[PDB]
């Protein structure tokens, strides 16, 4: 799931380390 | 207090302490080759293996290397498989493995490590709390919910489990129910409860049910640093960006984009209507629980700076037109989409996730009356062929009390004060 109009997901970004 | 040496490792404590001293003093290259020698001489030593892993972990930080860190992650697992691993060392090694797996984005691998941890220490409350987060990070709110129900069946006042449980409830639209859990858990003060998410959602929960103390909590969130202001409650922010709810084209600097949208508005409309008319599945219902009532669907051409090629087949001229404007097609924290709303619709007051975008609304089909959008303290209406611009990180709210359908075009742009490097580097949202 993605945060499009709101902040529904536990986290809105997909981290990739360094 | 940590008991990291089994009986065998105590027989070589001097060699292990020498190697670790090198690491604590920053001689990583020297420490790497010391623990390598120990792992070679003592293949069955848990402490030598953990030192190797910690040195790889340190070396990954120094070089900023994901590949090096992937090697550390495997060595941390080797520690857990060796003979007679002390419990404290087993927990440390697998916890760090899962943490580093999360750092890399290996959320599924972290979840597996977390399931093994909780299986090895059934009584460690914090490991279950972390297991729940592991589920949340893969979008599995059903398993996450069970974990936190288990936890506070054992430990009813664990503040961490309370806010996470209330967050899950609110996501499932258990608005009234989620309030006590979110509320109590913040007042607890436990580690991990001072999180903007929980301030954000508690206030929103209270707002939806008419509980007029919601803004008391927003101001609190502001005091804790989570919100730029009580009105602008986005959580993924770049500090210092000009903050105002409504913008003019001139203020954004994107005047050629605004002109292209308005000058070509009938073409944009007709392609959007043509997609509606084919009545395939391209217009998707809004699915973020933002509707009190009514019908609201969206047809997306771009998201996270990625062009939806199939969508653009249905609006090919509109997509060709927009390619001239990287300020929107490359806005990896926004979308480009049509939005249709029908009569009897009310969208709850809400905020977007980030302050790094502005939203342009182009009117395409606007009934003469009944359609309103409020942002902050100002309520405006759309006009066909005209662009409105607002910062959706401010609280905003929409009504559709007209007699027929309303269609707009939504074009997100980078906030104008973001530098080229920031626009290339910010994580997509
Ligand atoms: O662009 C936005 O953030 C937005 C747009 C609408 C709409 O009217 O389509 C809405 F109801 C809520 N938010
Ligand atoms: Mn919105």
């Amino acid at each position: 799931g993605k945060c499009k109009d709101g902040l529904g997901e536990y986290t809105c970004t997909s981290l990739e380390g360094f | 207090k940590p008991k990291l040496l089994n009986k065998f490792d105590k027989t070589i404590k001097a060699e292990l302490d020498a190697a670790e001293k090198l690491r604590k003093r920053g001689k990583i290259e020297e420490a790497v080759n010391a623990f390598k020698e120990l792992v070679r001489k003592y293949p069955q030593s848990p402490r030598a293996r953990y030192g190797k892993a910690q040195c790889e972990d340190d070396l990954a930080e120094k070089r900023r290397s994901n590949e090096v860190l992937r090697g550390a992650i495997e060595t941390y697992q080797e520690v857990a498989s060796l003979p007679d691993v002390p419990a404290d060392l087993l927990k440390l090694s697998l916890k760090r493995r899962s943490d580093r797996q999360q750092f890399l984005g290996h959320m599924r691998g972290s979840l597996l490590t977390l399931q093994r941890l909780v299986q090895l220490f059934p009584n460690d409350t914090s490991l279950k709390n972390d297991l729940g987060v592991g589920y949340l990070l893969i979008g599995d709110n059903d398993n996450a919910k069970k974990v936190y129900e288990e936890v506070l069946s054992v430990t009813p006042n664990d503040g961490f489990a309370k806010v996470h449980y209330g967050f899950i409830l609110k996501a499932q639209n258990k608005i009234a129910e989620s309030i006590p859990y979110l509320k109590e858990g913040i007042e607890s003060g436990d580690p991990g409860t001072d999180d903007g998410r929980f301030y954000f959602h508690l206030g929103d929960a209270m707002q939806r049910v008419g509980n007029k103390e919601a803004y008391k909590w927003y101001e609190l969130g502001h005091k804790r640093g989570h919100f730029a202001s009580v009105w602008q409650r986005s959580l993924y922010n770049v500090n210092g960006l000009k903050a105002q709810p409504w913008w003019t084209p001139k203020e954004t600097g994107y005047t050629e984009l605004v002109k292209s949208l308005e000058r070509n508005w009938k073409l944009i409309r007709d392609e959007g209507l043509a997609v509606m008319d084919k009545a395939k599945g391209l217009f998707l219902p809004e699915d973020e629980n933002l509707r009190e009532k009514g019908d609201w669907s969206q047809f997306t051409l771009w998201q996270q700076g990625r062009r939806n090629e199939n969508a653009c087949k249905g609006a090919p001229k509109t997509c060709t037109l927009l390619e001239k404007f990287p300020e929107t097609t490359g806005c990896r924290r926004g979308q480009i989409k049509y939005s249709i709303m029908h009569p009897g619709t009310h969208v709850w007051p809400h905020t977007g996730p980030t302050n790094c975008r502005l939203r342009m609304h182009l009117g395409l089909v606007i009934p003469k009356e009944g359609c309103k959008i409020r942002c902050a303290n100002e309520t405006k209406t759309w006009e066909e062929g005209k662009v409105l611009i607002f910062d959706d990180s401010f609280e905003h709210e929409v009504w559709q009390d007209a007699s027929s359908f309303r269609l707009i075009f939504i074009v997100d742009v980078w906030h104008p004060e973001l530098t080229p490097q920031q626009r290339r580097s910010l994580p997509a949202i």
